[PDB]
């Protein structure tokens, strides 16, 4: 309730701890299921790959 | 060229534009052409019961059927059937047969709905089996009179048990007549069945009379054509009234297709299993997984596998039933093969077995086996 310290300060930072994991976990969402679809039409022939094309 | 049937019901119109709503003189109008070999004896389906104790003393389907029975163009295989049929309704193995297929004569929403899907989706199974067992008596070698208007019985009794089910399941669940009359009429219509005789039944208890059109009694009479002769009952040292009903149920076990040593006991109990004499003979069990097998996987394998199996080439089914389709898959489409993955230990069991008997066919479409 102080000047510095108001009641919503926690409001932000609650909203800072939430967006670091979405916005990750979004990209890293997009990373694999846009490669795995890739290894998985690259790798039907030729399946010598499967481990090192992950 | 076993039979054939017609369902244009202005042909023989004279009989059926009046009222003539009465089995009183209904012999009487049938005549009526230069029918004298041939008028008496289509009246012979509803002379024993047609009368004597008659609800209404016709029908709409009681008459037409007596009608389309045309038998201008030869009357001995309808003759052998009258013959046949009646002088087979004399012993108790036959009155057995017609008592265990005859009577005497919340989270329970989700119980009851799944009661009655499992009734639509069980008996909707068994209308396609039936409906790929009339064309394998198509193909040349089999029967046409005997088979075709049995087995077109049990697929219209088993649609209709198939819409009970559905009608129930969605009666329950929208709350929790009209409709199931709307699916009888509706497979009325179509084709036409061929007649078979009526099987009048006369004991100690009553004179009694079953339909043949009815599943219950042809459900009942495959029953009774299963098992294989035994010591007695055939041979000519005890010749009291065998040679006219054991005689009778062979020509019929062997019309459908069925060698006189096959045994076919129905499996369907709550009881313990066929003990040892009842049993297969550890070649037939192999082969009915097979055919097990050709029904679970796809709906056109049975009709092929038998055609190939009566031409004795029965170690070539898996790669005659192969057939190619697509997969969209993430590397363009790829035409994979489907095809019958049978092992070798069934693939020689269905050449100890030369022709399927269609008897044994019949027991696999209705869930015996």
């Amino acid at each position: 309730m102080t000047e510095l310290c108001p009641v919503y300060a926690p409001f932000f930072g609650a909203i800072g701890c939430a967006s670091a994991i979405i916005f990750t976990s979004l990209g890293a969402a997009y990373g694999t299921a846009k490669s795995g679809v890739g290894i998985c039409a690259t790798c039907v022939l030729r399946p010598d790959l499967l481990f090192k094309n992950i | 060229a076993s039979v054939s049937e017609g369902v244009l019901r202005k042909k023989y119109t004279k009989f059926f534009q009046e009222n003539i709503k009465t089995h009183l003189d209904l012999k009487q109008a049938l005549l009526k052409e230069e029918k004298p070999e041939t008028a008496l004896l289509a009246y012979s389906l509803v002379s024993p019961s047609g009368y004597r104790g008659e609800p209404l003393t016709e029908r709409k389907i009681l008459e037409v059927v007596s009608l389309l029975d045309e038998v201008k163009v030869d009357g001995d295989t309808y003759q052998q059937l009258k013959n046949t049929f009646d002088s087979i309704s004399k012993d108790p193995r036959m009155q057995v047969s017609l008592e265990n297929q005859y009577p005497g004569k919340g989270v329970g929403l989700l119980v009851a709905t799944g009661r009655e899907l499992h009734k639509a989706s069980v008996n909707g199974d068994a209308e396609a089996y039936h409906h790929q067992l009339e064309q394998i008596s198509q193909l040349p070698g089999r029967d046409q009179r005997l088979s075709m208007p049995m087995q077109q019985t049990l697929a219209i009794g088993h649609a209709m048990l198939s819409a009970e089910g559905a009608v129930g399941a969605t009666l329950g669940m929208a709350t929790g007549y009209g409709l199931n009359n709307e699916v009888q009429d509706q497979l009325k219509q179509g084709p036409m069945s061929g007649v078979l005789p009526r099987l009048e039944i006369s004991n100690v208890k009553g004179d009694f009379t079953f339909s043949m059109q009815e599943p219950a009694a042809v459900r009942a009479l495959m029953a009774y054509l299963g098992p294989k002769e035994d010591t007695s009952m055939s041979s000519p040292q005890a010749p009291k009234e065998a040679q006219e009903m054991e005689a009778a149920r062979l020509t019929l076990k062997q019309m459908l297709g069925s060698s006189p040593n096959e045994h076919l006991v129905p499996d369907v109990d709550s009881l313990l299993k066929l003990s040892d004499e009842d049993m297969p003979s550890q070649t037939e069990s192999t082969a009915n997984g097979a055919f097990k097998k050709l029904l679970s996987e796809d709906w056109d394998w049975l009709m092929p596998a038998v055609r190939a199996m009566d031409k004795g080439e029965a170690g070539k089914i898996n790669e005659k039933l192969t057939y190619k389709l697509p997969l969209d898959a993430a590397n363009g489409r790829v035409y994979l093969d489907k095809s019958p993955n049978l092992s070798d230990a069934q693939l020689d069991a269905l050449d100890k077995l030369g022709s399927p008997s269609q008897l044994r066919l019949m027991y696999l479409a209705e869930g015996w086996i």
